[PDB]
């Protein structure tokens, strides 16, 4: 029979992988088409500095990266390991982003 | 087809993996896209208003970096 | 005959003094103000470059990078607080997995 | 074709300080990108606070006092002590230079 | 009347604002349309809050606004709550809110 | 005697507006301290924002334009729309007035 | 011959309705005042305090902690609970961003 | 006698009540006191700083209002 890992120990690698590196973890081209589609509602025919979209993405990631550090502490508090929309909804309400 | 979904389940996962998350409810993905999209709408609203104010048709790195100082999310290393 | 050298400061006493006059902070500006300010901005610059440069050396590297900044800052109690709401680009997070997600009996 | 317009920066000064502290330690461009936003942010904060201090005491002038006060307000403990130490030294040295 | 505030039709002081923007360390110079514009803005936000608090006083059989009537007009209008999100309104209390999982059956 | 320095407030213009929106209701001094703080908070917000606008475009002058922009940055959706509606209405009415 | 007592909870629920209805200051004013001076001394001795300044201190303390309880209750309810606890406080404060 | 104890158990309940709290741990009181003790030490360190800068020996309501705005917790009705 073949080797298989215990459902959890690869996520534990994935965590130690991604905390060690610094790269952007969203797909850059998708992020950019989204951004432009968001923007175009506020004003048609806008252009964008490549540095601008890469600034937007650097903040977008690091905020959500932090929201999941939070949302995980929310989940662990309810003696759980699985993050859930409630955990996000709490972190956001306790952060005052939500009310 | 309106991009939002391009922020992929694999991607969202990866972010969370950075942020200490070992296990991820399936409804998270759609939630996190509602979240990320609001966050963008508001940062971009600001940066574009700075743009409109400088009388421009191109957004700058600064328009963003200023916008994120007003949203309290001071970003280092892209000007200012 | 320069002001920075008269103060002993590697930062620009003058520029900082100009910046002050031009940044609409106050009507007038003392002559200690820019010396003091520059000196502080020397030291806070100096306090990070030490720790960052340790972390760089602790990565076996020569050249400090955004990661070697983030590490130094987030691993110093005080500085962390100081830049508490400050997204450092390309600097990541610290390695940290809450212990209730570790291995059972290890 | 033309010259590119001037964009000031602290980056020489940051190098100067970096080379006192760690003589065999360089720095990336992105890293400098950060150290520049760094200072410029903490200028904006210390000046801004000193600006409010004077305005609260109806003072026209931001002196060396309104900085020190704003430094104690903004910095953490041991950070602020040395910051008060090195700035106090700085003005002392410049006044006895004339 | 001869005064600017009466030119724009505005209760709030045009002249005062215009002097304060000079004396407040904002920018070297200040246009004559700025303080007019700002005065009208500060008037409106007053005028919404006083309209809404003035009704919170008409909810309590009072003819006088107190710090509570402000708090209620504020935290129940979504937009003013967002504006005054970091704002402690002294002697305002809190809004009446008990969670469902604390109530009885 | 004749002390207390002469301290300024917006309390009379809170009273003038109050009688427009509700002739027949009035306001505690405790309530007027909140209203006065409120005006003073938003004043300081809108001017600090307009300051930065003008600073960012290297503009020396704070025009009605900088405030319009700073309103839109600070107020939320429908509160912003009206604010600009009124403040533009004032300048249009005042340029008529000479 | 009935001794009609209230069930463990129902005067908690009234006490809620009550104090949310009201605005008056819930810490006793004298103890607070002395405490405020006991904190102050650790920075500067021989300090005087405007009456209204010490109200401005309290008004803030209460409305801070009133807030801190609201959120700390949502931390309890999250955990499937109704008793608030030290670990509900500290989570709110962490997520708020008050301690590392 | 540490005044802090003067922050009575029955006061601490009354606050919590206003916050929609129904049941309370007994340990809380000791945590609510140190939390409370932090909050003040920070605000009074600031309040006394403005005071020390104004050269006075009297702490004003303005010294508190400036400290509370520095701390994110801006206060109306004591001179904004
Ligand atoms: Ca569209
Ligand atoms: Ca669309
Ligand atoms: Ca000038």
């Amino acid at each position: 029979k073949p080797h298989r890992y215990r459902p959890g120990t690869v996520a534990l690698r994935e965590i130690r992988r991604y905390q060690k590196s610094t790269e952007l973890l969203i797909r850059k081209l998708p992020f950019q088409r989204l951004v432009r589609e968001i923007a175009q509602d506020f004003k048609t025919d806008l252009r964008f500095q490549s540095s601008a979209v890469m600034a937007l993405q650097e903040a977008c990631e690091a905020y959500l990266v932090g929201l999941f550090e939070d949302t995980n502490l929310c989940a662990i508090h309810a003696k759980r390991v699985t993050i859930m929309p409630k955990d996000i909804q709490l972190a956001r309400r306790i952060r005052g982003e939500r009310a | 087809r309106d991009n939002i979904q391009g922020i992929t389940k694999p991607a969202i996962r990866r972010l969370a993996r950075r942020g200490g998350v070992k296990r991820i409810s399936g409804l998270i993905y759609e939630e996190t896209r509602g979240v990320l999209k609001v966050f963008l709408e508001n940062v971009i609203r600001d940066a574009v208003t700075y743009t409109e104010h400088a009388k421009r048709k191109t957004v700058t790195a600064m328009d963003v970096v200023y916008a994120l100082k007003r949203q309290g999310r001071t970003l280092y290393g892209f000007g200012g | 005959k320069t002001r920075s050298s008269r103060a002993g400061l590697q930062f620009p006493v003058g520029r900082v003094h100009r910046l002050l006059r031009k940044g609409n902070y106050s009507e007038r500006v003392g002559a200690g103000a820019p010396v003091y300010l520059a000196a502080v901005l020397e030291y806070l610059t100096a306090e990070i470059l030490e720790l960052a440069g340790n972390a760089a050396r602790d990565n076996k590297k020569t050249r400090i990078i955004p990661r070697h900044l983030q590490l130094a800052i987030r691993n110093d109690e005080e500085l962390n607080k100081l830049l508490g709401r400050v997204t450092i680009a390309q600097g990541g997070v610290l390695p940290n997995i809450q212990a209730v997600l570790l291995p059972k009996k290890t | 074709k033309r010259k590119r317009s001037r964009k000031e920066s602290y980056s020489i000064y940051v190098y100067k300080v970096l080379k006192q502290v760690h003589p065999d330690t360089g720095i990336s461009s992105k890293a400098m990108g950060i150290m520049n936003s760094f200072v410029n942010d903490i200028f904006e904060r210390i000046a801004g606070e000193a600006s409010r201090l004077a305005h609260y005491n109806k003072r026209s002038t931001i002196t060396s006092r309104e900085i020190q006060t704003a430094v104690r307000l903004l910095l953490p403990g041991e950070l602020a002590k040395h910051a008060v130490s090195e700035g106090t030294k700085a003005v002392t040295k410049y006044t006895s230079a004339k």
